[PDB]
């Protein structure tokens, strides 16, 4: 097998906008936040990027 | 029922003057619930909870 290694993935800080944490809202936070594509590669189709 | 002052001068007059001073410490059985707290106005203003 060849290396197991991603190289399509944007970061998580350096792609987004840079805004200001509120650490005390996200304490009360204990439930599953979603994760919808166009998080984890930049090689996704319009229509994929909402799922 | 009416005992004459002749030493004082007024004899209907209160002579004396007292100061009382009486610190009593009791321990009881009293609940002595809590202290509640004043609110901020920032919480429920800005949505710091959300």
């Amino acid at each position: 097998k060849p290396d197991e290694t991603l190289s399509s993935q944007p970061h998580p800080i350096l792609a987004d906008h840079w805004r200001l944490d509120n650490f005390v809202a996200d304490e009360l936070a204990l439930d599953p936040q979603p994760v919808m594509a166009r998080e984890l590669d930049y090689k996704v189709a319009q229509a994929n990027e909402t799922t | 029922a009416d005992l004459p002052q002749y030493p004082f001068a007024d004899q209907q007059a209160e002579v004396c003057t007292y100061v009382v001073q009486s610190t009593a410490v009791m321990p009881t059985p009293m609940i002595f619930g809590p202290s509640p707290v004043e609110q901020l106005a920032v919480i429920e203003t800005e949505d710091l909870f959300e």
